[PDB]
């Protein structure tokens, strides 16, 4: 897939597309690959996906515990933290290439982690097997202190570029922004750039079209009184 | 009634099986301790019984690193296990960090250890006050050790039967000198002031043992008096008390 | 847990094996008498109330094997982990060393289940003592132990445990010989019945009978078979 | 039953009682001997059967050929130890090529017994050691108390009636050190010294074991018609 | 050594186990604490008391979070109530965070916590937690639930109730101001007026401790965007608007 | 090789309006053997359908595990359990096995009785939820089926259009994999009531 | 010490008897009255809360109740709280039965194994047993429906129709003389709740104090359906058998 | 009876052992006292060095646990260590998996969980000691937190500790019910210091040294104590004021 992160003075921004491939065939048109660790703490995922999804549910539960304890916002690098030392003793057999971002009261956050056990910093970060095509976008247009409106746009550019030269980006854009000191808008199908064409003709039969054995009824309603 | 295990309390804010092993090294062997400025100085009595044993084989001064001296006071079987366990500690230091400890490191984890057998009715405490000091690059230091797991810095120590007839005199020696004193001259102290707590041990007789840990003579390890030395400190001791 | 319930007492006794012994007076009653063609283990039932089904209530005798079978006295609920686990030795010696079980193996096997409990701190033995009765396969000889929740082990060619069993043992003193027993099966069975109808009492109802005959032939009777040998017996 | 039904509990006294009832052990056991010179150690001790028609028992364990250990109390609890020492030298032999010495055999036997007096549910043990041997430090003589605790003698005696047996060793002390490369001399002053330990006990020659190392002596233990050359 | 493995529960000869019945006294001896349930949310309500006038009852936490829609609140022990909210949360992550993924039915979660209760009444080394729990608490299957956990390791559902040391007033009190529909805003204003009752001190908004697991509130679960998704059903009052509900009793 | 591959299988799943249907072959083989033509990959808990493709011996494991699991949810809560909450057990039970893992897929169908929807998902070899509100197939013609339901379907079906739909794409997808085709079984799935419907097909 | 604060809790008594069992059965007629009757269409199982409180909810309580599977169900008599944990350990042992042999656990199976862990409190570990007593109502395919009774001790007897908690005595006698063996699930329900009004602890017998629960076998094809009915079905029958 | 022997409750639900826990910290004759500056956290307690024998340098009830929170230990001198030697693992183990320093808030938690799993035991003796910890966070500003032995905790804007604490607690009081807000304001937080030590004199009816006292101050980021030579210059400013 593709994801980009682009930290900036006044907050960051996390964008993922929706199109779900496994190998070449695409899974899903539509399927969320925003994740929460926390409520504050949101990444998305690339890579084979079923590893993303299972540690992000595993380190989710323990965040979601230390911010019981301490009843306030959790930060962002107790998550890094975890996620690296998990990783770094299957030594990377677990493909987790998490964009990790997020918000707390020592500024704004972004890192990347890989499956070795591996964490980089930047004011802006991309990962996955289009981050290649996303990258040279943002690095024209990008400056310091972005504007949050302007860092909304260029981060969906930046997807945008990797559906048109990546094959594991597709079908929509959605974006999260978070800024300090308040709430993460999750803006959904922030950019919807391709409609399936329209088709010619509808695909009705009659019935018994495709022949039929024999039939039974089955229920699973309940059971039964007499 | 509160007198069963280590795990009772009582009303008053005591421990008394804890209290009750101070007594057991109160029927020991008088042991003193010579804070100095460049090191420490041990001495110790060594009660003859008899005269079938063999002087200046029956050890209670144990070497803990190259540079801790280790000698103990009291139920002796307990204090050679306490000992025991504080040589697996100096060999684990050094494996990790590749230094040998310090002696504040040192007289860390005995407390901890001490500690953990007054907190379970499934171990038995000890019965030793052990004193312990040496040379480091934090200067010199001198501990002595409760059996409740209990330390703190000391001028001077001492314990055993004699130690009101030992510390009387280093309240003294403090007068004498307020600025601290050398290693060099404690020997002769050291062995003066067990002729003062033999005093309260006056209807036995005793061989003297010393040992030290300077940084001004053995360049900061632990080692023996022994020899024209020792025979030195021995003809002082006599004189004065005659 | 290591803090013993087994210590020694100062007869030379432990308190816990006295104790099982006493649970095994107060308890279920049974009698074994080995004929020359058969064994029969009689154990008392408990169904003495009204409207009780006999078919799920505890089974007094438990078929370990195709021809050894196990009955016990004393109390009903320690007893039934010792069949569950004569039950798997039985099955583990014909695994991996073949040959339908010997009586003696498991006579021998029960009371090693006795002597470790007793022998162990922190654990109490069973209150339960055992009739284990059978054949060895290839050999016609029926074989009639005993063994008792202190670990010993004792054949017998007539026995009783359990209450009264003092009484049961003098009836049996002048109508049964120690070294000839009964010739025919139904013999065996009538003189079981008739000890248990001493003390457990109340017709048939609390009687059992199981008869273990050589080729592998056991079969349980039930109460009303019962009934038919009583009536004989009384008009005798 | 306060402090004398469990091992855990201290005791005012700065004890822990058990340890003084599995001295008593000693009193009512049987009584050997050792002595050494500079160059042999020597160990007597009084066998004692079990009736007449018992052969008597043999109360000296050959450890190594450069070390042997006695017992004087329970026959049990010396079990361990015997085990624990051989384990302990056969080890030394096979890790450093060493032999093993006799003051180091004892501190490791000392803090063994320790840490079974320690746990909650253990026991000191009740046997008291005699433990000869020589190393290159020459010979050792070491007493072994049921406490644990180690001292070094020239000639001590533990059992029955063993404090006449120091009297006698007392007085023959300048006697015995002095006299060096004669194992028979020291064997006729040990058996002098259990005579002080009888009580119409008597010594034959197949009440009396003889054992002894030395220098160019392996440990041997003499017994039957051969400690009637020193009787 | 470990000889403590005999448990320290046992009967009375009298019959009723004896451990669990002094337990049950520790929350005589305890503050009091009530639920009274609505029929559109739930209100739990405790009393904050130090032992010194220079403590912080701005960091004392007696009404404490589950999961964001269950609360819980205690009365008896305090310690006892501090190790045992956090085993309470451990078994909800570890048995339906990394199994079952979502937050817990009520119901599931109170069976849950019985268990560690009833595991400190089997095992030696351990007496049983001396505390009476209110977990009240809305899931979209069952609806909202209240329940109480006692120290016997049982639950029940309650209509509303009391624990504490003026329990047996306060169910008094409940019997005439009770009745089968309420709204959340006179579940709060019978709530702390029980309360005021079985407090023998000053009664403040600043020393009265009120939550509600009443309306959603998104702000509260840190994102906005998707309303499908909802923030914590629990929501605490602040001071000044308890305050504000002391001139509405 | 890989085990999946070995006695294949298809199951294929669609969204309907306020229906959803699942659907499987009857072929069971073992490698070019077929074994038996009488065996289903669907099985239900509560009304939530579980069709499930890969190796057999996988298939039929995880029927069982699934099958404690969904029977503590009943017995506790005193009902079935929902097509939701069924889906994330199935993931983290696959995740349990990480050494020797699962070689399946498993897919997910029912009708959320809360809201009235469809909801469907899909899994493969350790997890992965797939979200859809179209169809979702598995197995190991999954490529076939996937071509044929896109071309047919259109958003929001009535029941029978839905009948008519799955049952196409699944014979001719069944019919071009080599390790399907032994009969067909369809259960179109109401709130109330479920037909299960066996089709005739060729024999291959 | 350790010792020390042991005084033997779990050994026999001189008539080689269990001090803990004994005390225990005790504790169990402290708590409300349970009781079993089997028809030959079906078991009833109809249970007496051990509380009935002010302002206490009854109208979803179950807490006497429990399905252990879907053909066996217990009523409980004793501590609630205790309970619970062999509850659940049967809920497990039976999902095992059909995780492993694609079948329906025994009744028999079921009651032997809880009174296994039962027996072996006091045989290992020196812990107490859970004061507990548990009436059975379960179907299998080789005894039909069963019906057992456990006790604290770990000890399975058969019955036709037995009582446990509060009254054992008053409720086993009137149990005798009215209960035939030919008796319906109607005869049998309403022949629960008369007896019941004879052990109430209260001196009226109501709705909300009573859970009630049939398994029936007028459910098709012979099937067995467990029903707990709702508090207004409860208050119909009630009304129906002319207590209230 | 032996209900007051292990913990186990009483026919009051109390346990008799763990309130004698407490009874034991008057045994060794120190005092404490933790105010919150306007910048600083600042205790001063009492050190007692009864003895020339024993060398006052190294008689210390100040044990930093972090960088930036001390602890100080009213009680037995045993447990302090022991109490010490776990918190101090505990706050670098939430460093290492978390990414940051342990909060004294959940430090204090922590400590009062494990003091209850030491009266959950029946062979476990409490730790007895009291345990006073001060910060300054970034995200609590100023705070102390007093644990005990029970494993109750909560949050304090001052607090004393001692066999004479009434007295001290008295005047703190009526300090901030005259300032109405609670931390004293101040600029420098040397006067803070110069300021508790005046409470301190007041209570306990004695002028103290610079070696019957042992300062710990923390600041910003920071923890650290006053050498014996740094108090010295404060008890001139108190004639300076």
């Amino acid at each position: 897939t593709t994801i980009v992160g682009v930290k900036f003075n006044n907050g960051v921004v996390i964008a993922a597309d929706t199109r779900s491939t496994q190998g070449p065939i695409v899974a899903d048109k539509n399927c969320a690959k925003l994740h929460r660790i926390s409520p504050k703490i949101w990444c998305a995922g690339a890579g084979t996906a079923a590893d993303t999804e299972a540690v992000t549910q595993l380190i989710g539960s323990n965040i979601e515990l230390h911010s019981l304890y301490t009843s306030r916002e959790p930060r962002v690098v107790s998550a890094l933290q975890m996620l690296k030392q998990h990783l770094f003793k299957y030594q990377g057999h677990i493909g987790a290439y998490l964009i990790v971002a997020g918000v707390d009261p020592t500024g704004s956050h972004l890192f990347s982690i890989h499956a070795h056990g591996s964490t980089d910093v930047g004011y802006y970060l991309s990962l996955g097997s289009g981050s290649l095509a996303a990258m040279a976008v943002l690095e024209s247009h990008w400056k310091q202190d972005l504007t949050k409106e302007e860092a909304i746009k260029l981060a969906s550019d930046a997807i945008q570029a990797g559906i048109w030269n990546d094959l594991g980006s597709g079908s929509n854009v959605d974006v999260c922004v978070m800024e300090i000191g308040k709430d993460a808008e999750y803006l959904r199908n922030y950019l919807t750039p391709n409609v399936r064409e329209e088709k010619q003709k509808s695909y009705k039969f009659p019935r018994g079209t495709t022949a039929v054995l024999k039939e039974s009824i089955v229920n699973i309603c309940d059971i039964q009184e007499e | 009634g509160y007198d069963l295990s280590n795990s009772v309390f009582s009303p008053d804010g005591r421990n008394f099986q804890v209290e009750y092993a101070v007594k057991a090294v109160e029927n020991g062997t008088t042991s003193i301790g010579i804070k100095c400025n460049d090191g420490v100085v041990f001495a110790v009595e060594k009660l003859i019984t008899s005269k079938l044993l063999v002087p200046q084989k029956n050890v209670k001064i144990q070497v803990v690193d190259r540079h801790i001296g280790c000698v103990y006071s009291g139920l002796i079987p307990d204090g050679r296990h306490l000992v025991n366990r504080g040589r697996e500690e100096a060999a684990s230091f050094k494996k990790l960090y590749k230094t040998p400890i310090p002696i504040p490191a040192f007289a860390d984890r005995l407390g901890q250890y001490v500690q953990a057998h007054t907190l379970y009715n499934s171990v038995r405490p000890f019965g030793v006050s052990t004193i312990f000091g040496g040379v480091d690059k934090n200067g010199a230091h001198l501990y002595m050790l409760e059996p409740s797991g209990s330390y703190w810095g000391y001028k001077g120590a001492a314990t055993g039967k004699g130690r009101q007839s030992a510390k009387a005199e280093l309240e003294k020696l403090v007068d004498h000198h307020p600025e601290g004193l050398s290693a060099r001259e404690a020997v002769k102290q050291a062995a003066k002031i067990i002729y003062l707590a033999h005093e309260d041990n006056k209807e036995k007789d005793f061989e003297l043992e010393i040992s030290w840990c300077s940084l001004s003579e053995t360049n900061g390890l632990h080692k023996f008096v022994k020899g024209d030395l020792l025979q030195e400190a021995i003809d002082f001791a006599q004189k004065e008390i005659n | 847990y290591d803090r013993a319930l087994s210590i020694f007492s100062p007869d030379g006794h432990i308190f816990q094996v006295e104790y099982a012994l006493e649970a095994v007076k107060r308890g279920t009653c049974a009698v074994g008498v080995k004929g020359k063609n058969c064994v029969v283990l009689g154990c008392e039932r408990r169904s003495t109330l009204k409207l009780q089904d006999t078919r799920i209530t505890p089974s007094k005798v438990s078929k370990i094997d195709s021809h050894v079978v196990l009955s016990f006295s004393g109390l009903n609920a320690d007893s039934r982990i010792l069949i569950e686990k004569a039950r798997v030795e039985a099955q583990s010696h014909r695994l991996t060393l073949e040959d339908p079980v010997t009586v003696e193996y498991l006579t021998r096997y029960v009371a090693g289940v006795q002597q470790r409990y007793t022998q162990s701190g922190g654990v109490r033995p069973f209150g339960v003592s055992t009739l284990i009765a059978g054949f060895d396969p290839r050999d016609d000889e029926p074989k009639l132990y005993q063994t008792e929740p202190s670990g010993i082990y004792s054949s017998w060619s007539a026995q009783t445990i359990g209450r009264n069993s003092k009484t049961v043992r003098e009836f049996l003193e002048k109508n049964y010989d120690r070294k000839e027993p009964p010739a025919t099966v139904e013999e065996c069975v009538k003189l079981t019945v008739r000890s248990l109808l001493e003390v457990v009492q109340t017709g048939a109802k609390n009687i059992e009978i199981t008869v273990v005959k050589p080729d592998s032939d056991i079969v349980a009777l039930s109460s009303e078979e019962i009934n038919q040998y009583v009536t004989q017996i009384e008009q005798e | 039953n306060n402090y004398d039904g469990d091992t855990v509990t201290f005791s005012p006294t700065g004890r822990l009682f058990q340890v003084e009832y599995a001295l008593e052990a000693i009193k009512q056991g049987s009584v050997t001997v050792g002595l050494r010179s500079n160059t042999h150690a020597v160990l007597v001790a009084l066998k004692r059967n079990a009736d007449e028609l018992s052969s008597y028992q043999k109360k000296i364990i050959k450890c190594d050929e450069h070390m042997g250990l006695s017992l004087a109390g329970l026959a049990p609890d010396a079990r361990v130890l015997s085990n624990y020492l051989r384990q302990q030298c056969n080890y030394s032999s096979l890790v450093f090529n060493r032999k093993l010495a006799v003051e180091r055999a004892g501190h490791l036997l000392c803090d063994k017994a320790q840490k079974n007096t320690q746990s909650y549910g253990g026991r000191p043990y009740g046997v008291g050691l005699l433990i000869i041997g020589y190393d290159k430090s020459g010979a050792h003589l070491l007493e072994f108390q049921p406490s644990g605790n180690v001292t070094e003698l020239y000639g001590t005696a533990i059992g029955a009636r063993s404090q006449g047996a120091k009297t006698y060793l007392e007085r023959t002390l300048d006697t015995f050190i002095k006299i060096d490369g004669n194992p028979d001399e020291l064997i006729k002053a040990g058996v002098e010294a259990i005579s002080q330990s009888l009580r119409d006990e008597s010594l034959t020659v197949d009440n009396l074991s003889i054992a002894i190392v030395g220098k160019d002596t392996p440990f041997t233990i003499y017994d039957g018609e051969a400690v009637a050359k020193y009787i | 050594t470990d000889r403590y493995s005999f448990s320290l529960t046992t009967f009375s000869p009298s019959g009723k186990l004896g451990q669990i019945d002094y337990a049950l006294t520790a929350v005589k001896q305890g503050v009091t604490s009530l639920g009274i349930k609505a029929t559109n949310g739930v209100v739990i309500a405790t009393e904050k008391k130090s032992s010194s006038p220079l403590a912080m009852s701005e960091t004392l936490s007696k009404v404490s979070l589950l999961t964001p829609d269950i609360g819980a609140v205690y009365s008896g022990m305090g310690p006892d109530y501090r190790v045992l909210v956090d085993k309470s949360r451990k078994v909800a992550h570890t048995s339906y965070k990394r199994i079952y993924g979502e937050y817990p039915p009520t119901k599931l979660l109170v069976s849950e916590v019985a268990k560690i209760m009833q595991e400190a009444t089997q095992s030696g080394g351990v007496r049983p937690f001396g505390v009476s729990l209110l977990i009240a608490g809305h899931d979209e299957f069952n609806g909202f639930s209240l329940y109480q956990v006692d120290p016997s390791g049982s639950y029940f559902p309650w209509k509303a109730t009391a624990i504490g040391k003026g329990s047996v007033a306060a169910k008094t009190f409940l019997e005439k101001r009770w009745n089968d529909e309420l709204e959340l805003e006179d579940a709060i204003h019978i709530a702390l007026l029980t309360l005021k009752e079985s407090v023998e001190g000053e009664f403040n908004g600043d020393t009265i401790e009120l939550a509600i697991i009443g309306d959603e509130n998104p702000d509260l679960l840190g994102y906005t965007g998707i309303p499908t998704d909802k923030g914590p059903r629990f929501r605490k009052l602040t001071s000044q608007e308890i305050n504000d509900r002391l001139e509405a009793l | 090789s890989d085990p999946s591959s070995i006695n294949g299988g298809i199951v294929v799943a669609m969204t309907g309006k306020d229906c959803v249907a699942i659907a499987c072959d009857l072929r069971l083989g073992s490698q070019s053997l077929g074994v038996s033509n009488k065996f289903e990959k669907i099985f239900h808990y509560g009304h939530v359908f579980l069709g499930i493709t890969g190796l057999a011996t996988d298939v039929t494991t995880l029927n069982e595990m699934f099958r404690y699991k969904t029977n503590l949810y009943k017995l506790k809560e005193e009902r079935a359990i929902e097509p939701e909450t069924f889906t994330q057990l199935v993931s983290s039970s696959l995740y349990e096995r990480r050494f020797g893992p699962y070689f399946v897929g498993p897919v997910v169908a029912g009708i959320n009785s809360k809201s009235g929807k469809p909801f469907i998902a899909g899994f493969d070899l350790i997890g992965c939820i797939d979200e859809a509100k179209d169809f979702i197939v598995s197995g190991t013609a999954s490529d076939q089926l996937f071509g044929m339901c896109e071309s047919l379907y259109e958003p929001n079906l009535e029941p029978e259009d839905l009948f008519e739909t799955i049952s196409q794409a699944l014979l001719n997808a069944a019919d071009r994999d080599a390790l399907s085709g032994w009969g067909a079984v369809v259960y179109i799935i109401k709130k109330d009531e479920v037909v299960k419907r066996y089709l005739k097909m060729r024999q291959d | 010490g350790s010792r020390r604060y042991d005084s033997r809790t779990t050994i026999f008594s001189p008539e080689g008897r269990l001090y803990q069992v004994e005390y225990a059965l005790e504790s169990i007629s402290h708590a409300g009255t349970a009781i079993g009757i089997m028809a030959s269409d079906g078991i009833v199982l109809a249970a007496e809360r051990k509380v009935t409180s002010t302002l206490l909810e009854q109208d979803t309580s179950t807490e006497k109740l429990y399905k252990l599977n879907d053909k066996i169900a217990v009523a409980v008599a004793g501590l609630t709280a205790d309970a619970e944990i062999l509850i659940n350990t049967a809920r497990i042992h039976a999902q095992n039965y059909l995780k492993t042999y694609n079948e329906d656990i025994p009744v028999e199976i079921l009651v032997r194994r809880l009174s296994d862990i039962k027996q072996g409190y006091t045989q290992h570990g020196g812990l107490r047993p859970f004061g507990v007593s548990f009436i059975y109502a379960g179907y299998d395919d080789r005894y039909g429906y069963q019906l057992y009774t456990s006790n604290p001790s770990g000890n399975y007897t058969g019955w036709k129709a037995i009582s446990v908690g509060a009254n054992t005595s008053a409720a086993q006698t009137l149990l005798q003389m009215d209960y035939k063996d030919d008796m319906k699930v109607d005869d049998a329900i309403e022949l629960a709740l008369k007896t019941l009004s004879k052990t109430t602890d209260s001196s009226a017998l109501t709705y909300d104090r009573l859970e009630f629960a049939t398994i029936r076998k007028g459910a098709n094809d012979g099937e067995v359906y467990q029903k707990i009915f709702k508090p207004q079905e409860i208050k119909d029958i009630l009304v129906k058998t002319g207590i209230t | 009876g032996y209900d007051r022997h292990i913990t186990i409750f009483s026919p009051e639900g109390r346990l008799y052992q763990v309130e004698y826990a407490f009874k034991a910290t008057n045994q060794t004759n120190i005092n404490s006292l933790a105010v919150r500056g306007k910048d600083c956290t600042v205790v001063i307690s009492q050190k007692k060095v009864p003895d020339k024998l024993l060398d006052p340098t190294t008689v210390s009830y100040i044990f930093c646990i972090s960088r930036t929170i001390g602890m100080v230990v009213n009680g037995p001198i045993p447990d302090a260590r022991n109490a010490a030697l776990r918190a101090k693992a505990e706050a670098a183990e939430f460093r290492y998996k978390y990414g940051y320093d342990m909060p004294c808030d959940v430090l204090a938690k922590r400590m009062a969980n494990l003091s209850q799993i030491y009266t959950q035991r029946a062979y476990m003796r409490p730790l007895g000691v009291i345990l006073t910890f001060v910060s300054v966070d970034e995200e609590l500003g100023p705070s102390i937190y007093k644990t005990d032995p029970a494993g109750y905790y909560v949050g304090y804007k001052a607090t004393a500790t001692g066999p004479k604490q009434q007295e001290i607690t008295t005047n703190l009081e009526n300090h901030f019910k005259k300032s109405k807000i609670d931390h004293i304001n101040e600029e420098s937080w040397e006067k803070v210091v110069e300021f508790a030590i005046t409470h301190m004199i007041d209570a306990l009816g004695t002028e103290f040294s610079k070696n019957d006292l042992e300062v710990g101050v923390a600041t910003k980021d920071k923890f650290f104590t006053l050498s014996a030579e740094n108090i010295e210059e404060r008890l001139v400013a108190i004639a300076e004021q």
